[PDB]
RNA sequence: UUUGCUCCACACAAUAUAGAUGGAUACGAAUAAGGCGUCCUUGUGGCGUCGCUGAACCAUAGCAGGCUAGCAACGGUGCACUUGGCGGAAAGGCCUUGGGUGCUUGCUGGCGAAUUGCAAUGUCAUUUUGCGUGGGGAUAAAUCAUUUGUAUACGACUUAGAUGUACAACGGGGUAUUGUAAGCAGUAGAGUAGCCUUGGUUACGAUCUGCUGAGAUUAAGCCUUUGUUGUCUGAUUUGU
RNA sequence: GCGUUGGAUUGUUCACCCACUAAUAGGGAACGUGAGCUGGGUUUAGACCGUCGUGAGACAGGUUAGUUUUACCCUACUGAU
RNA sequence: GUGAACAGCCUCUAGUUGAUAGAAUAAUGUAGAUAAGGGAAGUCGGCAAAAUAGAUCCGUAACUUCGGGAUAAGGAUUGGCUCUAAGGGUCGCGAUCAACUU
RNA sequence: CGUGGAGGUCAGUGACGAAGCCUAGACCGUAAGGUCGGGUCGAACGGCCUCUAGUGCAGAUCUUGGUGGUAGUAGCAAAUAUUCAAAUGAGAACUUUGAAGACUGAAGUGGGGAAAGGUUCCACGUCAACAGCAGUUGGACGUGGGUUAGUCGAUCCUAAGA
RNA sequence: GAAAUUGUUGAAAGGGAAGGGCAUUUGAUCAGA
């Protein structure tokens, strides 16, 4: 929990986005994400690629994808202030489908 | 001046008021009259509200358009695995009232009770009950004496009793602990009773028959704060209604210059309890028996759980009680059942039912099959199986 | 817990007092009837007696009650022990056994008291709290934060969470909804246009057919889970 | 104690009739009730008519059109800590 | 682009992305919708809403100032695709060129 | 009884502290009031006999100024809508750049002008106030720069009219 | 450098207002002799 560590995530958007405001529903995509790599890398400071923005976003604010795979890496970081000196980084994976995947360690990166 | 046109009330201003029940599991309030020659037995059970299905029967009602025809009904499954007995408690009478004068319980409380005593039960050391366990020591001299105690005063006895919710799919975790009166004479021997059955389950098959006439006391379904029309059903104003339509024109006379409790206002709706009576047990049902939903008449062997689950409650595995109709409280609530205060001898009770069929379809759809099999017999082959 | 908590004993400090100043001294019932005593033939009995208020009964003498010497009798009373029993309406009291100790004004002596100055409540009771000295005892929770949705405007409620039939995120299965996915193929297709081995070929073609009740979605307040991955000691407060 | 209605006409209270009904009782509460509504009537200003008035104008006569404001306080009430 | 269209809807150039935000999803609201069966019984009053609606073809009453009434009323049709027919210019019946409307 | 000012007087008080102000501290008077102490303060002021008046406040929906409770309340909800990252910075929902998602949809949320405004234009610096949140940004603040005509206008003509 | 109004500190009281009169208790405070 106090690692630099990097797992491949598939989260229900759909389940997470149900009966949301339209005009709401990819920046809520992106505060259910943030809050998904909380969850299961501990880290409050959780930062996403703006490649993962355009994934979320890719379909206009109320086409939100129904699951999207992530890559989540909680790496350490060294700066001005402590402020958490564990971050997590969310990144898209780009795979032709997110379904049917479960969560794996990547092992290299 | 006068109303100008008489009309009813709207609502009950016996069920006041309309707020928020103090505890999610009801308060049986009243206990069946005690009849002390009858043998030593439980006056009502704890179960949970598992859902609704349909059944068919043959109506046995001579003098009805529907004598001997079939009729389908509506019926409420009530989880009921076996209570655990762990304790008892003595009530002497006073110029007062009923006051509690002790209570023994049992030597060892399961971790499912024993969570019943605690606000955070992971964090804590779970010391709860060990100094009194020890009251057993070697003779159990104190447990003894304070049952005796009981059996010299304590004109009425009530056994402590708790559900087991790990039986039950509710992921609760943390058992209901309630009094339930013990009926059948000899106070001596309801404190007998008590004691020989601590740490010892009662079915529901030992408190409750088929075609008896039971009550239902639960807390019914939250609707949070809820506008007049809906809370007490009062007459929608025209649509031309400045400042709103579902309101109440004339809160008030100017005197008395003061509203006045038996107005309708906005409010609390539902979370209340309620004790609703004369509800006919169908089937009193066995956990361990398969083929719980089948008839002499079907013969299916299914169990009485719908295909797919009781939506958001779970499949039934324990003893149930299925009653006629409808009870107040949603499905996963603790609902209590007790015996009939009176004797209702009115060819609605009394009415021996026999369930020819029990409704096993899916209750989250319209569903069409009662097994798999059936399902499978009907669409053949599939492309996954099947 | 920078030695915390509780109980008991003692001492010392406070704290006040809806108001101690010998004792709240226990049948029940009736009242155009009863109480007590007694007797028998035990009753709704006979006989006797009482009331006419507690104006009683008990207690009551001793430096606010001292120190002593005897007599008489085995009584009375206080204390702390102790035997056993009864009492649940709010019992927390009532009764009883035994020994020990002190007092005894039941009676008879010896000593003391002063000057508080001619009165001044002239301080004697019990209520809580704190502290210190000893002895005895026990070794938790709740809340915030996170979590659930049987709850809910917010509070509140109801769930879960320190290594497990644990929880979560995914995945699988069931259930359910729609209605047959994309892709490929076809001696299907109204025809039109070409070509020549003029009995077939090529191009276009809504659509049709097959793979295909397929594909998609399915808890967000559905059910289930021998799978994968992860999480599990942060804050605050509470003592008779 | 319990109920005492649905409608045609009329702004209407009243009235009247149709009809159901067990019954279609009478009343009060600032002729309950407009920061509850509505605004048909009445009840400013526009306009028409009839009668009256020389006239301006009048009419408890008719007709048509005519802004219905504010609660976040206190209490009361309903629920909630 | 659709379309009769400077309508509505979408887009290119250009411009803007400015309106205090976050979290929840009670009542009552404001704005927008739907509703079994009945169909104005509501109400002063059909207020509000609904229904109708484009185009092509058919058919169209009383009355009338003969102009209208009239889109009276009342019917039908409309997609996609593959075709068929008709409607032109210029040059010397042929050659060549060309756009939509029916 | 008290107030502003005046004649007289006490050769009155006072920078060793006048006046004023504060003071559940003291004294006198039935009272209007008077006197004293303590604090604060800094330049004047008082007793008595008289003179004099713009001489005494609780009010007048009084006048002017100041201040509350309401109340951290009503509310800051029309114009579809924002999001990710970096840079800057003490500080970023709001600045800048990049990315993405949208809109105006040519009767524009585009490009120019007339009236009007008057420097708002542009640059640099810059955030106390203002931009009903914010702010490192700005039509703000500070300092400067900037408007080039024989041909575009005015200028000239006449119009209603003056 | 007043008052309204306000913060802190200290003191006190407080069952649907508060304030007032007479009298005394209690606490605090104080002059006179
Ligand atoms: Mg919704
Ligand atoms: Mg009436
Ligand atoms: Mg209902
Ligand atoms: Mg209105
Ligand atoms: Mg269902
Ligand atoms: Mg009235
Ligand atoms: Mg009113
Ligand atoms: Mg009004
Ligand atoms: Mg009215
Ligand atoms: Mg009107
Ligand atoms: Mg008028
Ligand atoms: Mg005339
Ligand atoms: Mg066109
Ligand atoms: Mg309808
Ligand atoms: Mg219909
Ligand atoms: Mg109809
Ligand atoms: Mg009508
Ligand atoms: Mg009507
Ligand atoms: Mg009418
Ligand atoms: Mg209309
Ligand atoms: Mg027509
Ligand atoms: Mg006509
Ligand atoms: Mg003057
Ligand atoms: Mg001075
Ligand atoms: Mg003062
Ligand atoms: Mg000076
Ligand atoms: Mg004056
Ligand atoms: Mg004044
Ligand atoms: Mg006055
Ligand atoms: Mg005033
Ligand atoms: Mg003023
Ligand atoms: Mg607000
Ligand atoms: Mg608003
Ligand atoms: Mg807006
Ligand atoms: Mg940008
Ligand atoms: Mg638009
Ligand atoms: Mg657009
Ligand atoms: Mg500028
Ligand atoms: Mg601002
Ligand atoms: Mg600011
Ligand atoms: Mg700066
Ligand atoms: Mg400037
Ligand atoms: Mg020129
Ligand atoms: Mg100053
Ligand atoms: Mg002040």
């Amino acid at each position: 929990l106090k690692d630099v560590v990097t797992r491949e995530y598939t989260i229900n958007l759909h389940k997470r986005l149900h009966g949301v405001s339209f005009k709401k529903r990819a920046p809520r995509a992106v505060k259910e994400i943030k809050k998904f790599a909380k969850l299961h890398m501990g880290t409050d400071d959780v930062r996403l690629a703006p490649e993962l923005n355009q994934a979320i976003w890719k379909r206009g604010v109320k086409g939100v994808e129904y699951r999207l795979r992530l890559r989540i890496s909680r790496k350490r970081n060294e700066e001005e202030d402590a402020k958490n000196p564990l971050f997590s980084y969310v990144e898209p994976v780009l795979v032709a489908s997110a379904k049917g995947l479960q969560t794996v360690v990547v092992e290299e990166d | 001046s006068h109303r100008k046109y008489e009309a009813p009330r709207h609502g009950h201003l016996g069920f006041l008021p309309r707020k928020r029940a103090a505890s999610i599991r009801a308060r049986v309030k009243a206990f069946p009259k005690d009849d002390r020659s009858k043998p030593v037995a439980l006056t009502s059970f704890l179960g949970y509200k598992a859902g609704m299905t349909t059944i068919v029967r043959d109506l046995d009602r001579p003098g009805s358009k529907f004598h001997k025809r079939e009729v389908v009904e509506a019926v409420t499954v009530v989880d009921t695995p076996p209570v655990v007995v762990v304790g008892v408690v003595g009530y002497v009478e006073t110029p007062r009232g009923l006051r509690s004068l002790t209570t023994v319980w049992a030597e060892h409380l399961s971790d499912e009770v024993k969570r019943r005593f605690y606000k955070n039960w992971y964090k804590s050391k779970k010391k709860a009950f060990t100094k009194y366990s020890a009251k057993y020591a070697q003779d159990g001299a104190g447990i003894e004496r304070e049952l005796a105690r009981i059996k010299k005063y304590a004109s009425v006895v009530r056994v402590l009793v708790h559900t087991q919710i790990r039986k039950t799919p509710l992921a609760q975790k943390k058992a209901h602990l309630a009094e339930i009166q013990l009926n059948g004479g000899s106070i001596s021997e309801k404190v007998d009773w008590a004691r020989e059955h601590f740490e010892k389950t009662v079915a529901v098959d030992s408190v409750f028959e088929q075609n008896e006439m039971i009550d239902a006391i639960a807390v019914t379904k939250g609707h949070g704060f809820e506008g007049v029309t809906h809370r007490w059903g009062t007459k929608k104003l025209p649509r031309k209604t400045h400042r709103g339509l579902r309101k109440v024109a004339c809160i008030g006379a100017w005197h008395p210059a003061h509203v006045m409790w038996s107005v309708a206002r906005a409010g609390q709706r539902g979370y209340h309890s309620r004790t609703s009576i004369n509800h006919k047990i169908y089937r009193v049902g066995k956990g361990d028996d398969e083929a719980n939903g089948a008839t002499s008449f079907d013969r299916t062997k299914k169990t009485i759980t719908p295909m797919g689950g009781f939506v958001h409650y779970g499949e039934i595995k324990n003893d149930f009680i299925m009653v006629k109709g409808c009870i107040p409280g949603n499905r996963k609530r603790i609902v209590t059942l007790r015996k009939s205060l009176y004797t209702n001898t009115s060819r609605k009770a009394l009415e021996e039912v026999s369930l020819k069929w029990i409704d096993t379809a899916s209750k989250f759809g319209k569903g069409r099959f009662q097994t798999p099999a059936e399902k499978h017999a009907f669409m053949g082959t599939l492309k996954k199986d099947l």
